[PDB]
């Protein structure tokens, strides 16, 4: 249940 | 859902370990998105809440403030201080983000501190904050 980051702004 | 539940909610998270549950900031996320007309009360207590939390629940108290600040952030691109608008929310966060952002690394651990700087390059990108007040922090606090 961990806080899911979004991968648009990551990667 | 009213306004006890979402203090309960949050209030709540120093029940978890981690600090940190998806689950329950999507919970507070909604429940912000559906209670705009009281984004004043709401964006105060997550600004108190990472103030106040324990040392290693600060990174969580960043995602809540990512989560509900990213959402209002894209809801006002479909009065900058009118109260009762997601600019105005987002305003206030601004105002307060450097201190808790210095607050939070100093009082975190390496791999939080290395967390916190994703999140804060996350933030300069999808443009929730000002790129000035983010260097900055990125330049003073590691």
């Amino acid at each position: 249940d961990d806080y899911k980051l979004p991968m648009e702004y990551i990667t | 859902m009213d306004f006890q539940n979402f203090v309960a909610t949050l209030e709540s998270f120093k029940d978890l370990k981690s600090g940190i549950s998806g689950s329950r900031i999507k919970k507070l996320t909604t429940y912000a998105l559906d209670h705009i007309d009281i984004e004043s009360k709401i964006i105060s207590l997550i600004i108190d809440y990472s103030r106040l939390c324990p040392d290693s629940h600060k990174l969580g108290s960043l995602y809540i403030i990512d989560s509900i600040g990213r959402a209002y952030l894209d809801e006002t691109r479909s009065s900058s201080n009118k109260p009762g608008t997601c600019a105005h929310a987002i305003n206030t966060l601004g105002e307060v983000i450097q201190e808790l952002l210095s607050d939070a690394i100093a009082k975190s651990n390496q791999d939080h501190k290395e967390k916190i700087r994703m999140l804060l390059d996350i933030w300069d990108r999808s443009g929730l904050f000002q790129k000035s007040y983010l260097n900055a922090i990125r330049s003073k606090c590691f």
